[PDB]
């Protein structure tokens, strides 16, 4: 049955983000391990031995998902696997290849940490949260508000990000890795989806905003490019400031432009002929053209 | 605090974790392959899902699977590729610690319950890989995924298992894609070709790097001189036919420069890097002929492009800048070389062949070669 | 034509606000008021009574309990009711689809968390109205505003944040004060949902019963909903994998 499936198909989403939890705690311990012999190194060598054998002990325990030692979990994805619903095949084998790769992933994840120490450091960190989370919960409410305060509130809150966005080449990457680890581009995103009327120049001059953001965003950043470049169909609209955020999106990164697929550039030609509203269009297409 | 400094240490940990638990994260992956093998032992004995395991119904569902999911996750598709040629491998030890870690984690899950690697094949073979790689190589556009599929063949015909090539001929003719299959070999050999001639002229690019695993997918198919394969590859009897002997027999002549090479600017063609790949055509050619095949020795001897005068240059020639380097590898080119013009000669009492070989095999050179390597052994070095 | 409804709410499973506001609009509206069962709790504890208006216009009253034992006992008006109040129901939990405030505002104020609770937790009802009134639960008051989608794994971590040591009780209890908070909101809800669990998998067969798999799968909906906002810590969550995985 269809229902007995989709059952299935939860627990199992279910247990991916548990696995996700126990994840973070394993990290957490290595972070913890790693702060204590620091601390007593320096109170103001490191046995690196003793590290590497709680880490090793660490994945042996109250963290297993059954009182089976995995037995049961393994068991249950078998039989998953041998389920006809084809969802729920590619969800037991994800799950059956992540089992066993735990060493691998918890150092992959350690790799991808980072500390915040500076002072500078964590006064940013809190201002980003603080101002990501504000904008979050008034973009949730855009029916309230949307034809106030508001407007002017997320102004600010627009240009505060913008001028947090930071300048240099160490401090503009640092500040892009913090945001990215604080899922700004997730909330910008979200606030492009906002319904929203074309007579709204307050709306407009929002999105022009958010729209700067995310083009300093992906500026010179490979990573945070492809991250953006994972949601093209937003962008894909008739639009001057989509055609620069595009523009910014494919700009120096020859991994996007050469694997750039037909449709995408059949649009700008398509929107030239109909429209030809400005040169955004072929800046576009010029800049797709060379990169590195 | 220590910013600086606190990063440091991070990072000099991070190292050292990640070089301590390499052994122990190739012994959890090991596990898998072990798990594969064997789910029935998961579940109790006389129970549904054990039947279904020990009957090998999860293996076949399994490579059913990921036939269907070859556009939907490709990703997926490559890692149960990956682990399927981890399975058809031969087992290997990861230290003492990488050791306790496996037999532990068999211990939890399993409680107590050339010829294994042939028995592998034919199990997979059963379940369906053979068709499963047939279907990948004919369909998919990812290169990714054909990667993998040649592999996965490379690694169930690896030591010239008979029922696996009679498995692969039967698709073969039966099946009415066979025709797919070969002109997307042949078009890959012609792409291949190409990019050299393009690079050769400008004087190492993926399509000619992928020649490799084909060339050796193609002489693991005529391992053990097995006849129809070998009469297959020439001619296959659908309404357009493709003749791999002789699309190879093209690309060692272009690799090798061609007519220009053959006038003793061999040496510098070849190098160390493509020495293998022409190796590797050599010893494909060399699988073709043997056995002996009238009409592959036919086909080769009197080819259009005059690919035997690349041999005869090969085997002639001293290579001058690699030999210097690398004296083995010239050894082994040269010992190839000669294999395939023997097999070229292996049973035919006519002397048609030989007379083409000795147009540019000329006696007096022929003698001085031998007398040459004969007095080389004394300044020979360490090697096979 | 609820049902009908109720699909142009929706496409693909995604909402669409446009679609949605427009029926919401015109739905909820005090002139539309006759054709939507009122739902209601008296003392008579309590007692949920449902009261609609008949064709020519007629009032008529029932409790909830009695339109399930004349429904079992073979009546048709009593069916078609029940029918009709679950169709209701779902029209409901579709309109509020992915935090749509201009039908949750209304819907909440009408049938708040304990009345759903009660008749969700009730097991004299059929397990079709029972599934409705979670999958209702789940629409309109968990996917609220204060709700929040969590990662599980946090990237950039303060210095001066990291234990020297940490257990899996002191790791859950970080953020204890807000899950303390949402607790004091959703415990029922919670405990019925293990309470839920635990009897599914104490089953030979968890899945016989296909009325029971609609109620089963809308628990097990609202529990990955509840999962995902952070509203468990970790030894809830991994005392839940286990019977999670027996079912
Ligand atoms: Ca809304």
């Amino acid at each position: 049955d269809i229902v007995v499936m989709e059952t299935k198909l939860k627990i199992l989403e279910i247990l991916q983000f548990i696995l996700n939890v126990r994840l973070d705690y394993r990290i957490s311990y290595l972070l913890s391990v790693f702060k204590k012999e620091f601390v007593e190194v320096f109170p103001m060598n490191m046995n690196l031995d003793r590290i590497g054998e709680q880490a090793e002990a660490m994945f042996g325990s109250m963290l297993e998902v059954d009182d089976e030692g995995g037995r049961m979990f393994l068991r249950v994805l078998i039989h998953l696997t041998m389920h006809d619903y084809a969802p729920l095949v590619s969800g037991a084998l994800q799950l059956l290849f992540k089992h066993f790769s735990q060493r691998q992933e918890a150092m992959h994840t350690f790799k991808q940490v980072q500390l915040l120490i500076s002072a500078q450091d964590v006064e940013n960190y809190k201002v980003i949260k603080s101002e990501l989370d504000r904008l979050r919960t008034m973009v949730e409410k855009s029916e309230l508000w949307v034809d106030s305060e508001n407007y002017q509130i997320v102004k600010g809150i627009l240009e505060r990000l913008n001028k947090m966005c930071g300048v240099g080449e160490q401090m503009r990457k640092k500040q892009q890795r913090l945001l990215k680890n604080m899922d700004a581009h997730k909330v910008m995103l979200d606030l492009l989806q906002i319904p929203y009327d074309k007579g709204d120049a307050k709306m407009m001059e929002i999105l022009r905003y958010t729209h700067q953001f995310l083009q300093k965003f992906c500026a010179g950043n490979p990573g945070n490019q492809a991250l953006l470049h994972k949601h093209l169909h937003l962008f894909l609209t008739p639009g001057l400031l989509e055609a620069e955020t595009m523009q910014h999106i494919f700009l120096n990164n020859y991994q996007l432009c050469s694997e750039i697929s037909e449709p995408v550039l059949q649009h700008f030609v398509h929107l030239l002929a109909t429209h030809g509203r400005h040169v955004q269009y072929l800046d576009f297409l010029h800049t797709v053209i060379k990169a590195e | 605090w220590d910013y600086k400094n606190i990063i440091e240490k991070l990072q000099d940990i991070i190292t050292a974790l990640e070089e301590r638990l390499k052994p122990l994260v190739q012994a959890e992956l090991s596990v898998l392959v072990d798990v594969l093998h064997w789910p029935e032992l998961l579940f109790l004995e006389g129970s549904e899902a054990y039947q279904r395991c020990e009957s090998g119904g999860f293996l076949s569902k399994l490579i059913q699977h990921t036939k269907d999911l070859m556009e939907s996750e490709e990703k997926l598709c490559i890692k149960v590729l990956r682990t399927l040629q981890q399975m058809l491998l031969k087992k290997t030890k990861y230290g003492d610690r990488g050791n306790q870690l496996r037999k532990m984690l068999l211990q939890n899950y399993l409680q107590n319950r050339w010829s294994a690697i042939a028995a592998t094949q034919c199990r997979l073979d059963k379940e369906g890989a053979t068709k499963l790689v047939c279907d990948l190589i004919t369909s998919t556009k990812n290169e990714k995924i054909f990667q993998e599929s040649i592999g996965l063949a490379i690694h169930l015909l690896d030591g010239g298992n008979t029922e696996i090539q009679k498995s692969f001929h039967n698709l073969m003719m039966s099946d009415k894609k066979s025709e797919r299959f070969f002109k997307v070999l042949h078009d890959r050999m012609k792409r291949a070709q190409q990019e050299t001639k393009s690079t050769v002229a400008v004087n190492m690019g993926t399509s000619v790097l992928i020649m490799q695993p084909i060339l050796r997918f193609l002489q693991l198919l005529c391992e053990n001189h097995n006849r129809d394969l070998q009469n297959f590859l020439r001619c296959q009897n659908n309404k357009t036919n493709y003749n791999l002997v002789c699309e190879t027999l093209q690309f060692l002549d272009i690799m090798c420069g061609s007519t220009t090479g053959g006038l003793g600017l061999l040496g510098l063609y070849i190098n160390e890097d493509n020495v293998g790949l022409v190796i590797q055509t050599l010893e494909t050619l060399t699988e073709y002929c043997q056995g002996p095949c009238h009409e592959n020795q036919t086909c080769i001897v009197t080819h259009e492009s005059n690919g035997i005068d690349i041999i005869t240059a090969l085997i002639l020639n001293d290579i001058s800048p690699l030999c210097k380097y690398r004296m083995d590898l010239v050894l082994q080119l040269k010992d190839n070389a000669s294999k395939l013009l023997l097999a070229l000669m292996e049973s035919r009492h006519d002397s048609e062949n030989a007379e083409r070989i000795l147009i540019s095999l000329r006696p007096q050179e022929l003698v001085d070669v031998i007398k040459k390597a004969y007095l080389q052994e004394e300044e020979r070095e360490n090697s096979e | 034509f609820l049902d009908y409804l109720s699909d142009l709410c929706v496409s693909n499973h995604i909402a669409i606000p446009v679609t949605q506001e427009l029926i919401c609009k015109c739905v909820l509206d005090p002139k539309n008021s006759d054709i939507l069962i009122r739902t209601e709790l008296r003392p008579v504890e309590e007692e949920v009574w449902l009261t609609w208006t008949d064709k020519n216009n007629e009032h008529h009253e029932k409790s909830v309990r009695q339109l399930a034992q004349e429904a079992r006992a073979g009546n048709a008006h009593d069916e078609n009711v029940l029918s009709y109040y679950r169709y209701q129901l779902k029209l409901f939990a579709r309109m509020c689809l992915d935090r749509q405030y201009l039908a949750i505002d209304e819907i909440s104020q009408q049938l708040g968390v304990d009345l759903i609770f009660l008749c969700m937790a009730d097991e004299m009802l059929p397990f079709d109205l029972r599934a409705s009134f979670c999958h209702l639960m789940l629409h309109v008051h968990v996917d609220r505003d204060p709700q929040e989608l969590v990662t599980p794994v946090k990237f950039a971590r303060l210095w001066t944040e990291i234990p020297t040591a940490i257990t899996i009780k002191d790791y859950d209890s970080n953020l204890n004060a807000s899950r303390d908070d949402k607790k004091n909101k959703f415990a029922n809800t919670m405990e019925f949902v293990e309470d839920y669990l635990n009897n599914v998998v104490s089953e030979a067969v968890p899945f016989a019963n296909e009325e029971k798999n609609k109620l089963t799968f809308e628990v097990v909906s609202l529990a990955h909903n509840l999962i995902y906002f952070g509203f468990y810590s970790f030894s809830e969550l991994l005392r839940l994998t286990r019977t999670l995985l027996g079912i």
